[PDB]
């Protein structure tokens, strides 16, 4: 099983909102993961969060 | 860890990268450094300096 | 046979498309790798020019076989062994085998065991999946308007 490649999304809520609300100031992450069979020869690549 | 356990239980040819990997230590790992660790710490604003 | 524009179907990920044939270097040399989208999870599955039918990469059905199917799911036979756990490993076994026929079976047989009693949340994850693989087997198959596909199976479910 392999990573590669991370990468960020937009930000779910501005700052002033974050602060007021009690929530978090965050991005979602994505990373492209893949999964490879050595003897009989497969790749599964997938996106995950 | 959890994804060379699981690796082998489960049958190939029917795991996939969103079946094996299991991102809750990852995002509890960032949870509980950000909370409870003392280098995040509050930030100490009675003024700009 | 397999060229770019194929719906070709894969033994427990569903029916896939194709849309290249990538010459990727192993051992120095071009083995013709047939790449696949398959929309349930978006992944890409890239496997070589013949041993895909060694892992099972079956066509596509287009003949009496749906009506050996539609015979298969309203057939009268309905038994499992006593134990649980047997039953749910000869299950999975015909779920996994990659037959159209042998998925019929296992949805017919949960689906009468779901309308009859209610077993579990495994069971029935499981019955989702087989679904899902059976009525977009049939609907990428036919060209016969998937939900449309689950209402002919409601249809076949009422035999």
């Amino acid at each position: 099983l392999s990573f590669s490649d991370p990468r960020f999304d937009d930000v779910k809520a501005p700052v002033d909102e974050c602060k007021d609300k009690d929530m978090t100031y965050a991005a979602p992450l994505f990373v492209t993961a893949e999964f490879i069979n050595n003897n009989t020869g497969e790749i599964k690549s997938q996106t995950v969060f | 860890r959890v994804v060379r356990e699981r690796m082998t239980t489960q049958d190939v040819e029917a795991i996939t990268p969103q079946t094996l990997i299991n991102i809750r230590p990852v995002v509890a790992a960032i949870k509980e450094f950000f909370g409870t660790s003392q280098l995040s710490q509050f930030m100490d604003q009675n003024n700009p300096l | 046979i397999f060229k770019v524009g194929d719906t070709v179907v894969y033994p427990h990920h569903g029916a896939a498309l194709v849309e290249a044939i990538e010459t990727r270097t192993i051992k120095g040399e071009q083995k013709e790798y047939l790449v696949l989208k398959v929309a349930q999870g978006d992944l890409t599955v890239r496997v070589p020019a013949e041993n895909a039918e060694y892992v099972g990469v079956r066509d596509v059905v287009g003949q009496e076989g749906l009506d050996k199917v539609f015979q298969v799911l309203r057939a009268p036979h309905t038994e499992e062994p006593t134990n649980w756990s047997r039953r749910y490993k000869a299950n999975l076994e015909k779920l996994a085998s990659g037959d159209v026929n042998k998925v019929a079976e296992v949805v017919r047989d949960l689906w009468r065991r779901d309308q009859e009693r209610g077993l579990s949340a495994g069971e029935k994850r499981m019955l989702a999946k087989a679904r899902q693989i059976l009525v977009g087997e049939l609907a990428l198959a036919e060209s016969t308007d998937d939900a449309k596909a689950e209402t002919i199976l409601d249809e076949v479910l009422a035999a």
